[PDB]
């Protein structure tokens, strides 16, 4: 029972936290793809400015 | 004001996003919901007795 | 909502945490409890087989049931959680005094005033709980073992030691572990059904 | 057109937020009901088998009954959306009075 | 709504199985169709006397 | 007759029990396996929202 | 089912974060105006103090 | 919660279990309800006399 | 009793010992299957950043 | 000691606590982002008034 009770404590949910980890995954990958549009938009108005 | 924007916002999700996948990770791998940091002392002093 | 999520999430934990306890008191309570299997069966041997047994072999066998109380009353006060005696049997005697009681709340719901009260009452001096200890019967038969030699002079005749109230003692302190357990597994069943809730009301 | 189709876009919103409603009280009530099914089972105990149980089994089986009582009440104290207490039973008590639903 | 995705009402399922089948297993085990728990407290004090 | 009584109140129907476990093990398999599904399709959705 | 400790260790916990609140309430400046500072407009009923 | 999980009820009624058996034995083997442990010393310290 | 007193020192648990083998397979093999993934992550980077 | 009998410490009045704080700042970023809807349409309103 005691040995439960830690596991309790240290009770990892380890569907929740392979899929929360797969979602932090996406998560980061989508923001960096929106980086590089941050990126990308002002070269569109280099040339449109120029 | 092409040289001020970054989508900075993104860029602090980014971080957050980073952080938090890696803290998946270290749970994951060594099997503890449990932290190495005092976040919930309480639970883990518990643990710890 | 959020708020009420992460409180759903430490209230999933808090009440866990509430079946840790459960679960340790009750492993606690049915070893307890097969302990005063044994003591029956040492009862009804002292029956003194009648007149059979000698008062050396009474001797024996009170030998025997006092080690079983030392066991009884080493799990009433080895069984802890977080250092809480759980099996302190004045933990929460009620005494129709509320400030003594150190009711064994629950807090479980995200929302205020959302607990549970528990009472722990069991111990190895908790056994014929006529209304408290009552003395050397009911009580102290489950401490001190009455079935000495003043079984052999009166196997019958007097109740107070006539195997009468001795088996009595036995067999409410079972009663008393039964239904310390039933309330024990009563709030194991409702932590059951909270969790269900707070698993899919949080989802 | 864009008046409403705004207001469109406003109502999908609402309408989605009338199903988070529905679906919390409705799980709610899932729950509520898996315990009716308990209680039932101890309803068919709590004949007693018969007379084979005792008052104190009774008692055993009571204290099991008002614990899930009171989850239930739990369940219908508990069961909040933005703090509406979705299974308050007096929240619409109809009644027969247009002033009190 | 990607990150708000995960099946959970799958998962409630998981841990609703998971305790299911250690159930059946510890009464298998032990032979035992009563509980440790209290659950049933009437049939248990039964047994016990 | 008495130990059949008790026997009763600890009848163990093992052939149900086996039969029940195995089902909860297949129920459990089952649910994981949607689990990794529920993964995959905000995947798909990262890529084909890319 | 915490004990004593374990609440002030909790309770450390907090009053770190109090901590930081603070600290965004008395760091949020523009212009060196704590834009953050609770006792900037009180109202008060007092429009001498707002 | 994978490391945590080995039936533990189930590996205590398995110690149990052996020592019943043994127990089953030993009494066989020797022709003897009686403990070679004081357990019932009553019974014993009679059988002895 | 004095091999049996041995015993008792050398007493493996032999159930739990293969269950404890088990279980540190299973989580030298999950966490070797997270380090990959700790070597995937900066790839999806190094794209998402070139 | 109270960790519900007196209401001060009962746990109630220091969840009302955070709640209403988190109130607080719900009512002050609505206030705020009132203000930041305002100046979008002012600054719209310039744009096009100006030329």
């Amino acid at each position: 029972n005691l040995t439960a009770a830690e596991s309790r404590i240290r009770d990892v949910d380890m569907a929740k936290e392979m899929s929360e980890f797969t979602k932090n995954n996406i998560l980061s990958q989508a923001s960096q793809a929106m980086l590089a549009q941050a990126n990308q938009q002002p070269q569109n108005v280099l040339q449109l400015l120029r | 004001i092409n040289h001020n924007i970054a989508a900075l916002n993104t860029l602090n999700r980014l971080s957050s996003n980073n952080s938090a996948s890696q803290k998946n990770m270290e749970k994951l791998s060594s099997g503890l919901r449990i932290n190495r940091a005092g976040d919930d002392a309480a639970g883990l002093a518990i643990s710890e007795k | 909502m959020r708020g009420q999520i992460r409180g759903l999430e430490m209230a999933s934990k808090n009440s866990q945490d509430g079946i840790s306890l459960i679960q340790t008191a009750e492993g606690a309570l049915t070893e307890t409890h097969a302990i005063l299997q044994r003591v029956r069966e040492l009862v009804v041997q002292a029956g003194n087989t009648g007149t059979q047994d000698k008062a050396t072999d009474l001797q024996s066998i009170q030998d025997g049931i006092s080690a079983l109380t030392d066991e009884i009353d080493g799990i009433s006060n080895r069984t802890e959680f977080n250092g809480k005696k759980l099996l302190d049997g004045t933990y929460k005697v009620d005494t129709a005094t509320p400030a003594n009681q150190k009711n064994l709340v629950f807090q479980i719901g995200a929302n205020a005033t959302q607990q549970i009260s528990v009472n722990i009452e069991d111990m190895g001096a908790d056994a014929l709980g006529i209304k408290e200890a009552d003395g050397s019967i009911a009580a102290l038969h489950s401490v001190n073992d009455l079935d000495v030699t003043k079984f052999a002079d009166n196997a019958a005749d007097c109740a107070d030691i006539g195997f009468d109230a001795q088996l009595k003692v036995v067999d409410e302190a079972i009663n008393q572990v039964s239904s310390q357990r039933a309330k024990l597994g009563a709030v194991q069943n409702r932590l059951e059904h909270t969790i269900n809730n707070l698993s899919a009301s949080g989802e």
